[PDB]
């Protein structure tokens, strides 16, 4: 009953939190990877032009 | 109901209240026991889903019942006990001072003792009901031993 | 009755035709007692006990 209910509340929050949480975590780095890749370019094209 | 929280949260989380009769070889008792306490086309009666047990010509014998489950589907029981208030009430209700439930499964097991006790009267009733919930899985047999005082 | 100086526990048998899992109209009800140093705990019994 009332005891496994609130255990199984814990675990789909923790689940839910974390879920979305490392969702966030993957896309953030996949932006800063793509940014700072094309910001080398950019700045190995500075490098030249300058 | 003790652990009343529990029990209203797992018959919500059934999501249904579709009920069955069975004919248990209840013997020897007065049954059909009525209150004015609760009041049905204007006459003394008892919860729907429940029976009531009284005894029968100043004896009671014990009642030892089973019932299977030979299905594919788990049975939800609910009784409860009476609490008597007067060793005078508990000798008219069960003609037996000492009271005392059983129930079990092949896989747990409760009991409980009735409580002879002077309560508050709510709505002019000087007792109250217990309420205890059984589950049943499929092969195994709910039976009950009581002295009385059994819903 | 069992207890330590610190907590204590009792239950009374409740006699009763339970069914029979393997042919035994009886069960055994099983508690656990924890002793910290320094206590003495004692176990008073009029029978029934494990
Ligand atoms: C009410 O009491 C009766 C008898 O006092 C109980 O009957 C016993 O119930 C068990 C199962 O609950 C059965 O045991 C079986 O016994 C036979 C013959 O010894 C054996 O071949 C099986 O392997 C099995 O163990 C049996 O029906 C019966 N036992 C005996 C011999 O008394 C019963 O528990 C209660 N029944 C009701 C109506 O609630
Ligand atoms: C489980 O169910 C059985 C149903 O047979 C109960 O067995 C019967 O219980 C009574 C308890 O009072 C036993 O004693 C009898 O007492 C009366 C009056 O006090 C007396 O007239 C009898 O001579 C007898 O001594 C009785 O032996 C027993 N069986 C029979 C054949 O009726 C049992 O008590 C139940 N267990 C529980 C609820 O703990
Ligand atoms: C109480 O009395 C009635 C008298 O008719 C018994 O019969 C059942 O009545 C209920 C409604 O109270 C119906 O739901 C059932 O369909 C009736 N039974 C049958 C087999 O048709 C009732 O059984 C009595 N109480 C008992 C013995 O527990």
């Amino acid at each position: 009953g009332r005891i496994q209910d609130l255990e199984k509340y814990v675990e789909d929050t923790k689940i839910d939190l974390w879920s979305y949480n490392a969702e966030l975590l993957v896309a953030l780095e996949n932006q800063h990877t793509i940014d700072l890749t094309d910001s080398e370019m950019n700045k190995l094209f500075e490098k030249t032009k300058k | 109901v003790p652990d009343y929280a529990s029990l209203r949260s797992l018959v919500a989380s059934s999501g249904t209240l579709e009920f069955n009769n069975e004919s248990f070889n209840w013997t020897g008792v007065t049954q059909n026991g009525t209150s004015s306490a609760c009041i049905r086309r204007s006459n003394n009666s008892f919860f729907s889903r429940l029976n009531w047990l009284t005894q029968l010509n100043f004896k009671y014998p014990a009642l030892n019942v089973t019932m299977p489950n030979n299905e594919q589907f788990d049975k939800l029981y609910i009784w409860g006990v009476h609490h008597p208030v007067t060793d005078k009430d508990q000798i008219f209700l069960y003609a037996q001072s000492s009271g005392r439930i059983t129930v079990s499964t092949k896989r747990s097991q409760q009991a409980v003792i009735p409580n002879i006790g002077y309560r508050p009267r709510i709505r002019n009733i000087p007792s109250r009901i217990s309420i205890y919930w059984t589950i049943v899985k499929p092969g195994d047999i709910l039976l009950i031993n009581s002295t009385g005082n059994l819903i």
